[PDB]
RNA sequence: UGCUGUUGCUGUUAAAGGGUUCGUAGUUGAACUGUGGGCUGUGCAGUUCCUGGUCCCGUCCAUGUCGGAUUUGGUGACCCAGGCCCUUGCAGCCCGUGAACAUUCAAAGAAACAAGAAACACGGGAGUGGUUCCU
RNA sequence: AUGGGAUAACAAAGGAGCAGCCUCUAGGCUACCGUUUCGGCUUUUGUUGGUUUUAAAGGUCUAUUGGAGAUUAUGGAGC
């Protein structure tokens, strides 16, 4: 549910996360992710590659519940995004 | 919303009175009820308190001697200048005998009778006969 | 009686008169303004960090034990949130009844619900800017 | 009969916590001891959590509404207030 | 200097007093390993003063004032000091206060704000309540206010702790007079919770 | 008992009697307003010489707090016995 | 004419509570920093010592269970009492207190110190103070 | 204008958004203000103008003399 969503905030204020497709590709390159969330609406042809990364690199993605722009305003930040990788978790437990 | 902690202090002991309880347990004791309770104490207009701790504001038990006509309180408390005695005593008061206003002073909670001889005026608290 | 409403309910914590901490317990102060932190950095709010103590850890008040009130003890060591929490959580349900009412335009119930509950975010924004706890220009939107 | 400061055991048993002279709590500590592990954790009367035992994590009580329910025989030992 | 005299305070170091000098001894052997958890807060410690009191009735007591500082030091320890102390000297009670600044009322609107709430007179005096009657406990306070004039406070302590504490009351109700000149009047009772002082 | 004259008089027409209970005034036209006399004993169980008399207001009886007023009373007389 | 009502009106049915709720100007707003002491003489109220007028103990009876008496009874209980400054409170009066606590003791708290103090301490002016004041 | 300080009002605070330990002596170094360019400067040396030294002062660096402390450093923390 949104037992996630609180999660979000610790990693925000705690922890290092990347924001959007292509700039959350190069955390898995050099395996630096240690979580993959997508949005509903991200395009099904980006969705496909990044959980295919996420196969290669053993990386644990979390479908979001919700929209790019809910994604993005779950870590609340005024754009949008439709992927969200973090580099380290904080004493947010993963 | 206690306005007054005064008001709800002596009409409880006003309105106990009249129903010929032999105690009241008076709910949020004070400074100002207290130094009140003690210038009925001094006319023997009241028997004995008990001021209880609760950490916060304290509970007064007083024992009634069953003397008591009225106790009120004066809610906006106007001034008085010693010359304005004859005023509340004159209102408020039942006879030029045996009333009493009580005043806060600069020397502080007393009656209209140990004001004038003090010469000190002040804001009237209320009264009892 | 309630602020918003009408329950004229009472129902609250009554703490006792006797301040000291009991006997058997073995904690020091300092172990104690730890566990606080140490739990505030698993991002929980006050209002829950004393109960875990009391629940699980016998700490029943940690005024008493520690010289001081939950939060001093995380306002001394940063951790303390960037709203009040009491502000916080009514913010937090404000939003989810504007996400209800988004589909559901014809739920007069909780429209009128939210017009109690935005109605007290500003009398807590107004405390809290006047007490100066908030930025000054900090607004609903 | 009565006096109002120093009231009888049978009143003032029956009276509301806040309603008391005092302001007292209703609630204290027990002492419990996991079944599953011999060990003793201190829990609260009213837990409103979920409260586990430290060794083996347990689930030592339900948070139900009023009273917390302790589980299946785990030995409570209640405290002193002081 | 001699060994001993590190438990007081500087200024009576170089001319103590016959008082002050004998628990300074008692304390530096406690300070030397002898009671086991007293090897723990020995060191740091000292002791300001020590007055002789005598009660109307009949054994004296010896009040060793030290400062605030160390409170939370002696909280933990003062059952122990205060019995091994007591032996050390018969016939003599042992209470131990901690020295405390009060600031007169201000006067001033002001003033009276800036007032850090632990010098006030109120929560000066409760301490020292607190010191003569440690570990034991105020259950209750009552300020029974009398036709005379008269207002007495009465402070109850569990009745748990009625067997330890009876034959030093009425010393702490003297000493407490001396210290404070306020007077104090002691009574227990049982079940705290329900305030019912015990007769039996 | 009653106000007297700079000169001493007494000037009152009359003193009226009070509730032993709640100390008001027996008024003239109050007509519950009771006396009750209890014969006082002595040892051996004879009655002799006995002035200990109740005096009840009008108002109290109605309510019935008479019966509780003169428990209250007889046991501050020490007539009675508390157990 | 208390039929304009601050003192001082009325509002269920006579004239009069907005249909409900939110809410600004405005009005109102909880408790706390706080019984100063001691000495003397004198007015009040609540443990030495003396009473034997009680209940308790006990005795004699025994009375199936509603007699009783019994002396010493019995530091027991209790009591009515005493110009006990031994009591505590309290009224009034004198009068001392750096007067909580600590701290100083030199010629009488001086100096340091604690507390207070801007009506103050800290330096300074002869064009200051009736010719630069007092000891 | 000046006493009184009970009741009140104004203003400030919002508690890590803080916060001065005092003291005897010795040494070392050190202008002091001011700035746009040459400016300013404390008595005494008989007096005024010019120069200059020494000295205190303050500051700053080191040195330890006595005592505090309203929060235990011979203590907490980690190896």
């Amino acid at each position: 549910v949104d037992t996630i969503n609180a999660k979000l905030q610790l990693v925000m204020k705690s922890g290092k996360y990347v924001l959007g497709t292509q700039q959350a590709l190069t955390t898995l390159r050099q395996g630096r992710s240690k979580l993959i969330v997508i949005s509903n609406n991200c395009p099904p042809i980006r969705r496909a590659e990044v959980e295919y990364y996420c196969t290669l690199s053993k990386t644990p993605i979390h479908h979001y519940s919700g929209n790019n722009l809910d994604l993005g305003t779950a870590c609340g930040k005024h754009f949008r995004t439709c992927v969200l990788s973090v580099t380290n978790v904080g004493d947010s437990d993963i | 919303t206690m306005m007054s902690v005064l008001a709800n202090a002596l009409r409880t002991i006003a309105s106990a009175e009249r129903r010929g309880k032999r105690q009241v347990l008076i709910r949020p004791s004070s400074k100002v009820v207290v130094k009140f309770l003690q210038v009925m104490q001094k006319h023997g207009y009241i028997g004995e308190f008990e001021i209880i701790d609760d950490h916060r504001a304290g509970k007064i038990v007083v024992n009634l001697n069953g003397r008591l006509n009225k106790c009120g309180a004066i809610c906006p408390r106007f001034d008085c200048a010693t010359t304005d005695y004859e005023k509340w005593m004159k209102n408020i008061l039942p006879s030029r005998q045996f009333g009493f206003v009580v005043l806060t002073t600069s020397l502080g909670i007393m009656d209209h009778e140990e004001a004038r001889s003090r010469n000190t005026g002040g804001k009237v608290l209320g009264f009892f006969y | 009686v309630r602020m918003h409403g009408n329950g004229r309910g009472k129902a609250s914590s009554a703490l006792p008169y006797r301040r000291t901490p009991p006997a058997w317990l073995k904690i020091a102060s300092r172990n104690v303004v730890k566990m606080v932190c140490k739990s505030s950095r698993k991002g929980m709010m006050p209002s829950q960090i004393g109960m875990e103590l009391r629940d699980s850890m016998g700490i029943a008040q940690v005024k008493n034990v520690t010289g001081r009130k939950i939060l001093r003890i995380l306002k001394h060591n940063g951790l303390a949130p960037e709203i009040p929490e009491d502000l916080y959580f009514l913010v937090k349900r404000a939003t989810q009844m504007r996400k209800h009412l988004e589909r559901h335009t014809t739920d007069r119930d909780t429209k009128y619900r939210l017009i109690l509950v935005e109605s007290r975010i500003h009398r807590l924004a107004r405390y809290y800017k006047r007490v100066k706890q908030l930025p000054p220009t900090w607004k609903y939107e | 009969d009565a006096d109002l400061s120093y009231p009888t055991v049978r009143t003032e048993r029956m009276k509301h916590k806040r309603r008391r002279l005092v302001q007292g709590p209703n609630s204290y500590f027990m002492d419990v001891s996991c079944p599953r592990c011999r060990q003793v954790t201190v829990v609260y009367s009213h837990a409103t959590t979920a409260v586990e035992c430290k060794g083996c994590s347990k689930k030592l009580c339900r948070p139900t509404g009023g009273k917390a329910l302790l589980v299946e025989g785990c030995g409570y030992r209640r405290k002193p207030d002081h | 200097m001699q060994p001993h005299l590190r438990k007081l305070r500087k200024l009576k170091r170089g001319k103590p007093s016959d008082l002050e000098e004998s628990v300074a001894k008692a304390l530096f052997e406690l300070e030397a390993s002898h009671k086991t958890l007293r090897q723990e807060l020995p060191r740091f410690h000292v002791n300001t003063v020590r007055e002789v009191k005598v009660p109307r009735s009949k054994k004296t007591v010896l009040v060793v004032f030290y400062p605030l500082r160390f409170l939370m030091l002696v909280r933990k320890v003062q059952r122990a000091l205060t019995s091994e102390l007591e032996k050390r000297h018969p016939g003599c009670l042992v209470m131990l206060v901690a020295q405390r600044q009060i600031t007169k009322r201000p006067t001033d609107v002001y003033k009276l704000q800036k007032v850090q709430r632990s010098k006030t007179s109120t929560a000066v005096f409760e301490n020292i309540l607190n010191d003569m009657i440690y570990p034991s406990d105020v259950v209750g306070r009552r300020w029974r206010c009398r036709t005379d004039g008269s207002k007495l406070m009465k402070v109850f302590l569990d009745a748990r702790d009625r067997k330890r504490i009876e034959s030093r009351l009425r010393a702490v109700a003297y000493v407490y007079k001396q210290l404070t000149h306020r007077r104090v009047s002691f009574g227990f009772m049982w079940n705290p919770k329900l305030q019912q002082v015990s007769t039996r | 008992i009653g106000m007297f004259n700079e000169e001493g008089e007494n000037v009152d027409l009359y003193i009226p009697r009070k509730c032993h209970a709640t100390n008001t005034l027996i008024e003239a036209h109050d007509h519950a307003a009771v006396q009750i006399s209890i014969a006082n004993v002595g040892p051996n169980g004879v009655i002799n010489g006995t002035t200990t008399t109740l005096c009840i207001a009008g108002y109290l009886r109605s309510q019935g707090e008479s019966d509780h007023a003169i428990n209250h009373i007889t046991i501050d007389r020490g007539i009675m016995r508390i157990k």
